[PDB]
């Protein structure tokens, strides 16, 4: 049963502003074969379907925004939104993909 | 273009059961996995399983929450993807995802906008 326990539950900033968000797992997703960490980021608008933001840990999938900085390994990983745009108001998943699929919790962002 | 299809569900009497579709078009279907998760009202996404793609022979995996009363199978004669719930609760009264997936990214690349299901007498 891998859990992954994200931090925090919600937060409110206002555009432009410097944040980040932090996801810690029950179980050391780092594959040593490939030696790669198996977590990925996804953002899910109000109202709309998901949408993967990052794998790998750090890896940006294509089309996404040099704002959004995927770190960490292991147990602990992190994402970064540099200068928060209106577009990112949502909710942040982290997901395993070590073993099956594990969603998180996720991070509610505000924008004020 | 890539394209998900999700499709089939409405309200359901509890006990019962529902068929889900899932569409697809833009890229090669068997060369994928395909999940379904799904969202209540107000709650995280949660994982159901998968169907793998050819090279893994398209076997099945679930979560433990839904092995044994939810099945996973594919048409890949036509690209489209099925979910079979069974015994269902208003704990699975929710929006099911069907999402492109498998071994190059390990994550869900594609997603439909989603299916409704509401579970209620
Ligand atoms: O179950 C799979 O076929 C799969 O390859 C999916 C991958 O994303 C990953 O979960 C992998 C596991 O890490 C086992 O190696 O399993
Ligand atoms: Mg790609
Ligand atoms: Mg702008």
């Amino acid at each position: 049963d891998i859990v992954l326990t994200q931090s925090p539950s919600s937060l409110a900033v206002s555009a432009g502003e410097r944040v980040t968000m932090s996801c810690k797992s029950s179980q050391s997703l780092f594959k040593s074969r490939n030696q790669k960490n198996y977590l990925a980021w996804y953002q899910q608008k109000p109202g709309q379907s998901p949408k993967l933001l990052i794998y790998w840990a750090s890896t940006r999938e294509s089309g996404v925004p040099d704002r959004f900085t995927g770190s960490g390994s292991g147990t602990d990983f992190t994402l970064t939104i540099n200068g928060v745009q209106a577009e990112d108001l949502a909710v942040y998943y982290c997901k395993q993909s070590y073993n099956l699929r594990t969603f998180g919790g996720g991070t509610k962002l505000e924008l004020k | 273009e890539v394209k998900l299809v999700e499709s089939g569900g409405g309200l359901v009497q509890p006990g019962g059961s529902l068929r889900l579709s899932c569409a697809t078009s833009g890229f090669t279907f068997t060369d994928y996995y395909m999940s379904w998760v799904r969202q209540p009202p107000g709650k995280a996404l949660e994982w159901l399983g998968f169907i793998r793609n050819k090279a893994k022979g398209y076997t099945v995996e679930y979560s433990a929450s839904v092995k044994g009363r939810f099945t996973i199978s594919r048409d890949n004669s036509q690209s489209i993807l099925y979910l079979q719930m069974n015994t269902l609760r208003a704990e699975d009264s929710a929006t099911y995802y069907c999402a492109r997936d498998g071994y190059y990214v390990d994550a869900m690349d594609y997603w439909g906008q989603g299916t409704s299901v509401t579970v209620s007498s």
